[PDB]
RNA sequence: UUUAGAAGGAGAAGUCAUUUAAUAAGGCCACUGUUAAAAAGUGUACCGCCGGAUAGGCGG
């Protein structure tokens, strides 16, 4: 082994749907349901941009439409409701393309000695954590009364989580249910299993009324000017990518961690535009961690390993340019 | 190549494409209104061989 | 020796070639006059003895192998490339060629001249039908196979007749003009390819598909084409294109 | 004879249609369907890819507006349904265009050797065993529950399968419906019929609101480089030529295969685009063995002549190398 | 005897933070819906027996 193969590639082994959104009563969020529809807006602001100051000295008193579109609850429903599902699949069953067969040998052989070293324990508690303290409401879990969020696997319902009292900075290890859980995930990561068919419905009290946060459409240049949000069979939702973002904001193992003391999603160079500071430019990044861990065939403290199997759990392009 | 029946019998005729008519169609039809198909799918390599 | 007509119903065609020289979408008619003699010799190989006269098509659905642009064009796909013989065979990736590819839901009519036609002459081309391809294009399945004599028992769609007067009378200097001024003054024709030129002489020459039939060098000549309605035909016999050689040429008409 | 013709062309015995999707509901499978539609979808990702060093500091924390398209199930049904045919034509008839008389009647002596010898029933029987462990749904049996899979010849309707059980490794020879369809394959390669119609319906359960992965297509276009995906009719759907790929993956005859233990789909170098190495280089492509079957007449074990065949039902352009 | 013959495009992804559409008002006039018919086509078929055959036969 002297390089990467030209066409080395991952699916994910992670597969989330699109969420939906509905709306009910908190007394009676186990009979009924309504849907939450999104609705036309437009409004007639002021030009309160920066100018410069000859063109701020003739326009600074008109007038601007705008369009836009908004999803807020009704009168009498207080709480939203939001359904969405997991796909797990074997790490080891997901490398989709590859030209070398001694690569494959080897990394079929480095993630053996993983699961027999870790049995991918940690990534599962990690993910399962991230389910539990519903990072994935995103802007919708600032100023919630009672969040609430179960899981449910096949036909066993599990009991209901209280995610307002899980902090978001650490992650916890002695839940029964979230180890129990993560001991099922664990098992379908490392091929003990097949698949794992997972759902998750969160219920989120905010009053009657209020607003909800749905995700936003992508519109480029020959698109039509305006916001528009994201319709799932006429309901709203979020996209698959948002929540996926929000369950993989599990990496603490970065440089200058405590320095800053807080998660960041699983990227190739580490990137977080949260704080907008790159995490793993050089010597951390994921290019340059592999290539140690196959081609110098060196071995590496286990916080690596976590890191490059969480991003070999996300899958990408690992391609080489035709050494 | 194909076949053509003249008569009771069969021609062989092997069909050669026009490359000046290919040329000028595209420029005439560059400088027009008519629907048209841009078909780029040629690579340089390829048009150079 | 009786003269009557068979329709052949609602064929679908995929993955049709749709490429020629400066045309993309419908293919040649010589493409489907070849696609006759190939059933009328592949019949009287099973000693029927009948020959087709003329072939008439009616187009009823298509669809272009593709996507259309948010502008409103069309851009076309084409398959991943096998291994194209010659050099570079144990090359992976091969070079890309221009091509098009079209699917149709078209109907055939067909006269024929022979003796006893008969509903026999329908099971054996039933029979034999579903061994051919239409321009390249696998025949995927077909409603039904009749024997019609008028024009009543006729199902609805757009027969393809040659309209060579309005290129005729258009105005411009030369033919390619005339065809562009036709098809900016009018927007119900299209341009067909009808038959082949010559620029070559006759004789033998090596490499041939068989090398004992006559070989001539030839180049698809293109004229104009358009559409009407099932009931708007007066005769059965004006929607019927046929052969026609000369001195040079080999093309196809309406008449 | 000294060597092959100068224009010697076959065709393809094993002829598809394109797939369709369709969803349902598991319970109520054989009732009523349901089109599966192909949405737009926009992303904004990081700038994820390698970079040399100033191009990587520079960009390091840019955004990155992409497009694509996705097929998804609804939230009422957890089964998708594809639905396709298949047409076998005789080898002897496959030919097109033999420019060579003694080629052509050798050709005819050889195959018929062959099926005097055997009667193509190792390749019909292969090929059948592709069809039952449903190899054609490629990225769509990942994760799935339940894959069952029917046959339909004419008007006989053949017992399901159970692509699940079956290995995507080994080959299975004893099973009754198995041997049932390769005997009619078999009968129809060898020109007893003269056509036949083979009509398939697989049923695979992945959970509701799940994804699906129809084929992608091969487009070019300026300022526009998102995945776009086969809609066939309004519905999506896989190539014909995906499904052919998959269908004639039997190779298990090539130079070491006992080291690396898996199928490979018939080319004239046994080279697949996923090893990117060929399995037969030099000398055991099919140029050179069908050299010393015809041009020396000499005899070959039948694993040769089982690959020859597979070959020349597959089809292409076999002539001889074009001079200037 | 068909511009004949041949074909895996594929993996990865956070769109988004803001906003005052707003003031006035005359729909108006006139007008012929009327001439003829059968709910009627039996308008419903019930108490019983031999039948131990859910067979099939008969009394008012």
């Amino acid at each position: 082994l002297k390089s990467r193969p030209e066409n080395l590639s991952f699916a994910r082994c992670l597969n989330t749907t699109e969420a939906k959104f509905w709306q009910t009563d908190f007394l009676k969020r186990h009979t009924f349901k309504l849907p939450l529809l999104i609705t036309d807006k437009a409004v007639l602001a002021s030009k309160g941009h920066e100018m410069p100051p000859d063109k701020l000295e003739k326009e600074i008193m008109d007038p601007n439409p705008q369009k836009s579109q908004s999803c807020t609850l009704s009168t009498e429903c207080d709480t939203l409701r939001i359904d969405f599902g997991i796909k797990v699949l074997p790490v080891k069953e997901s490398m989709y393309s590859c030209s070398d067969y001694n690569y494959r040998t080897a990394i079929y052989q480095k993630i053996d000695e993983y699961i027999a070293e870790d049995g991918f324990l940690t990534l599962a508690k990690r993910y399962v954590n991230n389910i539990a303290n519903a990072r994935f409401l995103w802007r919708n879990r600032k100023g919630a009364e009672i969040i609430e969020t179960i899981v449910t696997i096949e036909d066993k319902e599990y009991p209901s989580f209280n995610s307002k009292s899980f902090n978001l900075d650490t992650f916890v290890e002695d839940n029964a249910t979230i180890n129990e859980i993560a001991q099922q995930i664990a098992d379908t990561f490392a091929g003990k299993r097949e698949y794992l068919n997972i759902y998750v419905t969160c219920f989120v009290k905010i009053g009657c009324a209020m607003e909800v946060y749905p995700s936003q459409e992508m519109t480029f240049d020959d698109d039509d000017k305006g916001k528009k949000l994201f319709k799932f069979e006429g309901s709203a939702g979020m996209h698959s990518q948002k929540i996926n973002n929000a369950l993989r904001t599990i990496d603490t193992w970065y440089p200058d961690y405590t320095t800053y003391e807080f998660p960041i999603p699983v990227e190739n160079y580490g990137a977080a535009r949260s704080i907008g500071i790159p995490f793993r430019p050089d010597t951390k990044s994921f290019y340059k961690l592999i290539d140690r861990m196959i081609l110098k065939n060196e071995d590496l403290p286990i916080e690596d390993k976590h890191y490059v199997m969480a991003i070999l759990i996300r899958g990408g392009m690992f391609s080489k340019k035709q050494e | 190549q194909v076949f053509f029946p003249v008569g009771g019998s069969y021609h062989l005729l092997s069909i050669l494409p026009s490359t000046v008519l290919n040329y000028e169609v595209s420029d005439r039809l560059y400088r027009s209104k008519i629907p048209k198909i841009r078909l780029r799918l040629l690579s340089s390599n390829a048009a150079s061989t | 020796m009786m003269k009557g007509y068979i329709l052949l119903e609602k064929v679908n065609i995929e993955n049709a070639n749709a490429f020629n020289n400066i045309i993309v979408g419908i293919p040649a008619i010589t493409s489907f006059l070849g696609f006759a003699r190939a059933l009328e010799r592949k019949l009287n190989a099973k000693e029927i003895a009948i020959r087709i006269n003329g072939v008439g098509l009616e187009f009823h659905e298509y669809e272009l192998k593709g996507y259309k642009n948010k502008r409103g064009q069309y851009v076309t796909s084409c398959p991943l490339p096998g291994s194209i013989p010659g050099q570079n065979e144990k090359k992976l990736d091969a070079h890309i060629m221009n091509q098009a590819y079209i699917d149709l839901n078209m109907s055939f009519l067909l006269e024929v001249e022979g003796p006893h036609v008969d509903m026999s002459t329908c099971k054996s081309i039933k029979s034999t039908m579903e061994t051919l391809r239409i321009a390249g294009g696998i025949i995927r399945n077909y409603k039904k196979i009749r024997l019609i004599d008028t024009l009543a028992d006729i199902p609805y769609g757009y027969f393809l007749t040659l309209r060579q007067d309005n290129l005729n009378d258009a105005a411009g200097d030369d033919m390619l003009d005339k065809m562009i001024h036709a098809l900016q003054q009018e927007d119900t024709l299209v341009p067909i390819a009808v038959g082949f030129k010559a620029l070559s002489e006759v004789g033998h020459v090596e490499g041939q598909r068989d090398p004992e039939k006559d070989h001539c060098f030839v180049e698809s000549i293109f004229s104009l084409g358009g559409f009407e309605c099932s009931k708007i035909l007066e005769d059965i016999n004006s929607c019927l294109w046929r052969y026609k050689t000369e001195e040079g040429l080999y093309l196809c008409t309406i008449i």
